[PDB]
Formats: structure tokens, C-alpha cells, sequence
């Protein structure tokens, strides 16, 4: 009965870093033919909230969300618990979020003091330390921007194309 | 978090356009901040960059002619092209956030900058 067209059919979506959470509070899944990863966990996939997350990310980078999962995406982005609830859903976007050029306008968090915990969210562009030397917000030698561009073009390799993500929690 | 470059467009030989790449969630002045640009079927070339010290580096293709410069009202980077030569069609590209290396050598090395804008063509005609 919950209204996920909203989420799924977005025209825009968000970076993996600055990730968007929807509130709301099934069958039309698995009919979709353009899912191309559709996984649940800790329920049986045939609810007071339901949240339905949504990102790009990399194809490669699609196995990260999930639980007990490592590297960028999961330490630094989006970090689902041991004991999630849901499902993730993903779909390749490339002809959506590619182009010719490059599309580079979806970003990913590159550097971070600590992993982030299930659910954890950070927008923050703090320059980041690297070294022994403090930065006082100034980006130089050993002081480094933390976010980095993906870079989207349709001719690159599956693996290297734009995926579409929802995660939907209960 | 983006850039927005604007500016390009056609421009008879000898002639002069202004670039701009508008910068959200992104503040310039203290940042490494370069343009770059891309003829067809060539390899990208730096074109100047600028540290936060309000140091600049230009390739040797285009110093006495452009001028890379911080516009702190609007928080964008702009270039200054004079003296334009068909030599300098191409994609112009703006891209900002040192994630590598030191940003003395950024013009030699585009992957040390994080973001990337969407690019704005110039082409001069003769
Ligand atoms: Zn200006
Ligand atoms: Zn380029
Ligand atoms: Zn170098």
C-alpha cells in the first residue's frame, strides 16, 4: 500500500554521500524487469515506518550495500547494520546518469576519520587532515577536500556505469 | 556540492570571452581550483590553476594571454581568454577540491582534483 513510485520513478536522485531518506508510513517489485539487484534481509520478501533510501553509485560498488560489507561506499557513504531489516534495490541508470562527456555531477565521500555507523549520514566538506600538520580550512599538501567526483560515460564498462539504489528499512 | 561552468560560446580570432564556473557547497577562496580543456579526439591540457595562496600556473600554450582569477562575490573561478586563436577551440573544463599530491602540479595531474564541473565549449573561429 505504500506509495515507493514517488522514490523509485524520482527524475533526479541523490549522491551516495548526501544520500536521501524518505519517510513513508510489493508486488510491483519483482515484476520490474530493469532491477537488476534485489536482495531482502531479516524478512521473509513475500509496518509502523518504512524508510526508502536513495543514491548512485558505481555498478562494482552495488555488493557494498549490504550487511557486513567493507570499502568506501560502506565505511565512508551509506553503512547498513548487521542487523538490517529490508531490502536493497538497485538498477543500472546509465541511460539516465551518463553522458557522453562525463557525467560528474554525483559524488562520493573520498576521505573520513572513522567508519560511519549504520544509518549515519555526513553532508560535512570539512578539509581533511591527512598529516600531522593542522589545515585551519585550507586545502594544500597533506590537506585534502574530502568528496570526489565519479566520473559517468556510457561507453565505460558495466562495472564502471551509474546504478540507481533504494534501500527500504522497516 | 557542484560546479557550473558558463562563458562559452563562438568568438572570432583575436577576440576575448570571459569563463566562470559557479561553485555550490564548495567555497573558493581557500580551495585548489584549475581549468582544463579538451579538443576533439586530443588529449586534455591544463590551462591554468590557482592554489589558496592566490598563486597561479599557466601552461605555456596561453600565459600572456589568460588570466585565472577567484570571484569571491559570487563564488565562482573565472578566465579571462584574450587574444583567442583557433588553436584554443576546445571543451573548457573547471574542476576544484585537492584530493592528492600538492596543488602545484594539478595542471599536470587532473585526477588530484575531486570535483568536476560539466565543461563549456569555446570555439574560435578564423
Ligand atoms: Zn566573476
Ligand atoms: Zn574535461
Ligand atoms: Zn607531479
Amino acid at each position: 500500500l505504500c506509495p515507493f513510485g514517488e522514490v523509485f520513478n524520482a527524475t533526479r536522485f541523490a549522491s551516495v554521500y548526501a544520500w536521501n531518506r524518505k519517510r513513508i508510513s510489493y508486488s510491483v517489485l519483482y515484476n520490474s524487469a530493469s532491477f537488476s539487484t534485489f536482495k531482502c534481509y531479516g524478512v521473509s520478501p513475500t509496518f509502523t515506518n518504512v524508510y526508502a533510501d536513495s543514491f548512485v553509485i558505481r555498478g562494482d560498488e552495488v555488493r557494498q550495500i549490504a550487511p557486513g560489507q567493507t570499502g568506501k561506499i560502506a565505511d565512508y557513504n551509506y553503512k547498513l547494520p548487521d542487523d538490517f531489516t529490508g531490502c536493497v534495490i538497485a538498477w543500472n541508470s546509465n541511460n539516465l546518469d551518463s553522458k557522453v562527456g562525463g557525467n560528474y555531477n554525483y559524488l562520493y565521500r573520498l576521505f573520513r576519520k572513522s567508519n560511519l555507523k549504520p544509518f549515519e549520514r555526513d553532508i560535512s566538506t570539512e578539509i581533511y587532515q591527512a598529516g600531522s600538520t593542522p589545515c585551519n580550512g585550507v586545502e594544500g599538501f597533506n590537506c585534502y577536500f574530502p568528496l570526489q567526483s565519479y566520473g559517468f560515460q556510457p561507453t565505460n564498462g558495466v562495472g564502471y556505469q551509474p546504478y540507481r539504489v533504494v534501500v527500504l528499512s522497516f | 556540492v557542484q560546479l557550473q561552468e558558463s562563458g562559452g560560446g563562438s568568438v572570432q580570432a583575436g577576440g576575448s570571452l570571459r569563463l566562470s564556473c559557479a561553485a555550490s557547497g564548495y567555497t573558493v577562496s581557500v580551495g585548489c581550483m584549475a581549468w582544463f580543456r579538451q579538443a576533439p579526439g586530443k588529449e586534455r591540457e591544463g590551462v591554468a590553476g590557482i592554489d589558496a595562496s592566490g598563486i597561479t600556473k599557466y601552461s605555456d600554450s596561453v600565459k600572456g594571454r589568460f588570466t585565472i582569477s577567484k570571484d569571491n562575490a559570487k563564488n565562482a573561478l573565472d578566465l579571462q581568454m584574450n587574444g583567442l586563436k583557433p588553436e584554443d577551440t576546445a571543451m573548457y573544463h573547471c574542476a576544484a577540491g585537492l584530493v592528492r599530491g600538492s596543488c602545484t602540479d594539478v595542471l599536470d595531474h587532473p585526477s588530484y582534483l575531486g570535483v568536476w564541473g560539466q565543461g563549456t565549449q569555446v570555439t574560435v573561429s578564423s
